[PDB]
């Protein structure tokens, strides 16, 4: 059966694809329904508008084309999810029909009241990703929640900016906001609730979620937010110097007129593939093309904005993994021992030089962050130096910003739930010493284990993985339904009550094979990064 | 005039307390209420934030002029109907729209006075907690008649007359019937 | 019986006092046998000399007089043991017959030949006496000969000027003279002049660590038990002797521009006139104490032991859990702990007094404020008093002890590390507290096995008696063979006290639940020994 | 005169290993031994500290001149008998006393040679572990008669004859008489 649902701009034909598992019902998939006009000609580097109504019925069955990108290029591997970097060849299959017109979204609908909506904001970085990679037909059937995965402008065509009015920037965020508006004003026909629209994402996409909270454009579009392994206050979340990289790209592409308007006008003439294949490399632990603080979408820098309560009380669910900086130690991950002292010193010095770079004092900061991140009970272990380096990167880039944003959100009486993933599927090519890395929580949220290994996830899946996946999506769907991961659906996961994240008492819940509600996640190192390093 | 409430000697206070998990935070505010009194110094409605936050909104009649003052984080901004007299015993309605620092205030059918503060102003009223009507605990109790309190889609007096579980009345606040 | 034993200088008589307990044999006590000529007149401020032979016989039955001191004065109350300052009125009874001629020692012979254990008393360098500690229970239980001496303290024992007019370190020379008398006179008492152990707690322990690095004491002793003391801590030696000696000379009544003239004037004054003078040193320092001159202490003890200038003595180093109980003394009158305004003031004063470097006094203060605070209980209060106590204990007692243990074990010498944790429940001591400074002395000397004395009026249960027996057995085994568990076997029967290797700093967690742990406060010790020097 | 050990073709070595917990550190040292050989370059005795520490003491004949060289922590101090030729086949004796950094070397009835190194020198010989007679490991073998090795009250050669467990003989070393 191919059910037909009439939207506000026309009628679309879906499908009724069925799932392999037994406890999951049939799912209706409206793959490829557009939500904005194609930004092809003079509309390039312009905010999106409402789509054009099509007289008749549009066949929505095939996966829409992905936005232009370059996987086999100079991608920043440090910020990409581990499963995306490892299986790059398999991931490149999805991005094969890239075209400039890519503003489409895919809806997965199952078959206690009106079903909620969960939008997914993909993207490990701002130069790659597509919504076709994640099949939300399992999460939709399990939790009875309509799951919407979108495609938005990425990289060069999406986040180019100059600071002037020639190209304001953040066209990707505007595309996401347009998709949210389309969902808000068009989901009632598919059976969804336009008042329970959660938005969630991993990696840099989660940053967009945070950048979608401080923006006044998305005032009443969504209600909740699940930002996992992502923040808007890290080093690679916002682009603070867009003019330099924009001018570098303009020089490398052919036209570098002194006036920004002429350069933008020339850039609008180049075809979509010539200005993407350019290799514009940003500084380490930074981004070249990304969100830019201008005043329209992001008024000020996100760090300042969240301090002075510039948000509208969204129910929020932050989380981190155990060790996510698995690519911080990659040059010394295939050795019998760990990291030698002459290499630990060099790595920490490079870290300080690339990130902080304070001319006033660095011979003091380097020594104190060297002393803090080393185990003195096993000072000469060698192997217990890879763990400390991975913990250093994870604490600075992913854990401290997450704790800081959770505290700043909870300080203004907004429900904040903190989670710490600790389990990882046993990968064929991953090191045994490695723990749950960046993006390893995405297979469980989308219910990959209950369907089986795919090209993106070639893992063995046992019964424990299936149980953990079911529990994780139960928590996520409970949050989507009622804003409280314990209320609607009953669930060592039976007798655990997930409590809020108070600033005074930072209770969190420890997802894994041995769940427990804990009181402070790495209080020593988080306090070191938040309250001591600024003093030095 | 909607559900009219009469304030007498001594006065009183009526409080609408939001549920803890449903407290709103909004960029824009919309207040509207009709009144009739002869008091020279009184406070009609006071809107408070939760514990700690210094965000506030207050409507009061001082020296015969009605005015609204709000603290949105940067500094207190007050707009007052200076070129008028309001404590003449006649019924007058007042409306107030807020957008960050910008504030438009109107009374009766007279032209709307506008306040457009200069410099960078915060725009978020964080985590509304209680709506206070009467201003007795503040220091200037109000005596007179009030009607039709409209606050961002919440008719306080209309639902108070329905005896909803989230409203508490104390003092000489009586219902006109 | 009143047995008489002939020494190389004459014949002495002692008593055969019996002990309260029923499992210990009689002990023959010789109390008050001299070991050096009395430094009364022109011999004052001079190294001691061998005594004078006497005809006939001499009883040694009354406790010898103590050296002159001012116990009711401004003694440094931070370095003193907690039981000394708590029972100050009871401890003043022992020092009541103070006289300048105080060079004496007391032996407690129990009834190969038994070893000898000399005790170097002294919480600071200006108070105390050997008559306080009755080493009779340890002697009978361990079958060892315990010796307790009286040596010159304070102005009369440690005054120096830097030049040859008054070199100083007369107390250390008196201790070495007592060691020499023991070496050449203990064979007659049944002792072994080849198994002599030296031990002490507090500043006396520092004396031990200054007798190892001294060229004078080469073969006098062969073992050392330094508990809660070090020669590298801030209050171990005196680096500014001339300043304080000139202050004292000006205060007493004569400050000659020539050092020799000042010394000669001082030698003409009564002991009580210049002992009673109150010369206050800088905080966490001393006025009169051991001085680096070149004869007794050749160089700085921190530099001397880095280059391996010691003669391979077996060592038994130890600390207590919390010894800076007197650091937090103004905060013991509050129901809660210390406020946030009281935690950044004590640390600031600590940095100013101890480091005081203008270049980095604001970076070091912040980092030692961040390190010594529990971030899981950031606003507890009580766990700020606990962290202040831990900070003082770590800086003054734990870090120097670990540093000296590492330095001794690096040069291939047997080192055994211990961490006393149990403490007797005193009367006025706070319940939240733990084993303070010098709270192992009752257990080492067998106080619980006889009962509560004037110095220690604390209630003792059966656990205290068992722990006292355990620690006394450990000490006596160390004295007998240099191995705490070899001669006499003893959850304490199956614990093997292993050595203190520098690579793995193993130790024994002495207490109610002993166990051989791996690293004692590795994070804070490494903070004080490795990071702070780099700042 | 006393127990004499001869060296055959190739060479040999006598090693004394101190007990693991009984290695002494001495501020002053004595070293007396009678020797008779004609080898131009050789080493007679060599005292080494334990593993890690660089303290050592050795006695060696170079260019027919016998001399003692030691390292106690600061610098290598070598004092050598220069005004005498000793490798003439006769039976001689040599004594060497060390105190602090000062050294004294005396051969037979010749006047003593005293060395006082300049500056303040390290003194303690830290944790002697081995004594080596013959020095085949160093690279200069010995071929001659050695007797009466006296080292701080220790007579290694005498105990070697009595089949002491610690003493080990490796190579072509034979006992005479
Ligand atoms: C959709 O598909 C059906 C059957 O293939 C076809 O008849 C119809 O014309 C298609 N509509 C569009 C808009 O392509
Ligand atoms: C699942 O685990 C087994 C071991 O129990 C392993 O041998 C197998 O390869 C895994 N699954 C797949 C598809 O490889
Ligand atoms: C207030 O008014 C000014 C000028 O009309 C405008 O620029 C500003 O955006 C307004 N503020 C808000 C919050 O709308
Ligand atoms: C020692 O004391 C006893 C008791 O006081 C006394 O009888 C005896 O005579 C004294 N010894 C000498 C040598 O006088
Ligand atoms: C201390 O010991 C005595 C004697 O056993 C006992 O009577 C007393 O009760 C104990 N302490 C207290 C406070 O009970
Ligand atoms: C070495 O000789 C000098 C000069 O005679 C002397 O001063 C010094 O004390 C001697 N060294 C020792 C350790 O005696
Ligand atoms: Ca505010
Ligand atoms: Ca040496």
């Amino acid at each position: 059966r191919f059910p037909v649902v009439n939207t506000a701009y026309g009628r679309v034909r879906g499908v009724r694809r069925e799932l392999n598992n037994e406890i999951l019902g049939p799912v209706v998939q409206f793959l490829g329904v557009p939500y904005a006009t194609p930004p092809l000609g003079a509309r390039r580097f312009q905010p999106p508008e409402a789509p054009a109504s099509w007289p008749g019925v549009r066949n929505a069955t095939t996966l829409p084309p992905a936005c232009p990108q370059n996987l086999h290029g100079a991608l920043p591997a440090i910020m990409l999810p581990v499963w995306f970097t490892d299986n790059l060849e398999a991931a490149a299959t999805y991005v094969q029909n890239q075209s400039e017109d890519c503003l489409y979204l895919n809806l997965y609908v199952p078959t206690s009241g009106k079903k909620p909506v969960m939008l997914f904001l993909h993207g490990g970085s701002y130069m790659e990703g597509t919504g076709n990679m994640f099949d939300g037909s399992v999460l939709a059937a399990y939790g009875n929640v309509i799951v919407v995965t979108l495609n938005y402008r990425l990289g060069v065509l999406g986040f180019l900016s100059t600071g002037d009015q020639a190209a304001k920037g953040n066209y990707g965020l505007l595309d996401q906001i347009q998709a949210l508006r389309w969902l808000s004003e068009n989901i009632a026909h598919f059976g969804g609730d336009p008042e329970r629209i959660t938005i969630f994402g991993s990696g840099a996409g989660a940053s967009c979620v945070n950048l979608l909270i401080l923006s006044h454009h998305s005032e009443g579009l969504f209600q909740k937010a699940i930002a996992q392994s992502g923040t808007a206050i890290s080093s690679w979340s916002v682009n603070y110097q867009p003019l330099k990289y924009t001018r570098l790209l303009a020089a490398k592409v052919g036209c570098d007129r002194e006036d920004s308007t002429e350069a933008v006008e020339c850039l609008r003439r180049k075809s979509s593939r010539e200005l993407v294949d350019q290799d514009v490399q940003p500084a380490r632990y930074h981004i070249a093309f990304g969100p830019v603080v201008d005043g329209d979408v992001v008024p000020d820098d996100p760090e300042i904005l969240m301090q002075q309560g510039e948000f509208l009380n969204y129910d929020m669910l932050i989380g981190v993994n155990q060790g996510e900086g698995l690519k911080f130690v990659e040059d010394s991950a295939e050795s019998e021992d760990g990291v030698s002292a002459s290499a630990f010193d060099f790595t920490v010095s490079n870290f300080v030089d690339n990130l902080y770079g304070y001319p006033e004092g660095k011979d003091v900061l380097r020594e104190t962050i060297k002393f803090m991140y080393t185990d003195w009970a096993d000072r000469d272990n060698g192997e217990m130096r890879r763990k400390t380096l991975l913990a250093l990167f994870t604490d600075h880039q992913w854990v401290a910003p997450a704790v800081a944003t959770a505290k700043l959100h909870a300080d203004y009486q907004s429900p904040v739930y903190f989670y710490t993933f600790y389990h990882h599927c046993q990968a064929e090519g991953r090191p045994e010493w490695a723990d749950a890395a960046h993006g390893d929580e995405l297979p469980y949220v989308f219910g990959v284990p209950m369907v089986g290994a795919t090209d993106l996830f070639p893992c063995n899946f046992s019964k424990n993985d299936v149980m953990l996946s079911a529990v994780v999506m139960t928590y996520w769907t409970n949050f989507a339904k009622t804003g409280d991961p314990n209320q609607p659906v009953p669930q060592r996961f039976e007798e655990v009550v997930w409590s809020k994240f108070n600033s005074k008492e930072k209770q969190y819940l420890h997802i894994g094979l041995k769940p427990r509600v804990r009181d402070n996640y790495r209080a020593n190192k988080v306090a070191f990064w938040l309250e001591l390093v600024p003093h030095l | 005039a909607g559900t009219t409430y009469i304030f007498s000697k001594g006065g009183g206070q009526i409080t609408y307390k939001w549920p803890p998990n449903d407290r709103p935070s909004t960029r824009a505010d919309r207040l509207a209420i009709g009144f009739s009194t002869v008091q020279k110094e009184a406070v009609l409605v006071r809107v408070d934030s939760s514990s700690g936050l210094g965000d506030y909104l207050e409507l009061h009649i001082h020296q015969g002029k009605i005015g609204v003052k709000f603290n949105v984080g940067t500094d207190d901004i007050a707009i007052e109907e200076s070129n008028a007299i309001i404590n003449d015993g006649k019924y007058h309605v007042v409306r107030f729209t807020r957008s960050g620092g910008n504030a438009t205030l109107q009374v009766d059918s007279w032209p709307v006075i506008e306040r457009y503060p200069a410099g960078r102003q915060l725009t978020i009223f964080n985590s509304q907690a209680t709506i206070i009507i009467g201003g007795k605990e503040q220091g200037q109790p109000f005596q007179g008649q009030l009607s039709g309190l409209y606050y961002n889609g919440l008719k306080v007096l209309n639902m108070a007359a329905e005896n909803d579980a989230n409203i508490a009345i104390v003092g000489n606040v009586r219902l006109v019937g």
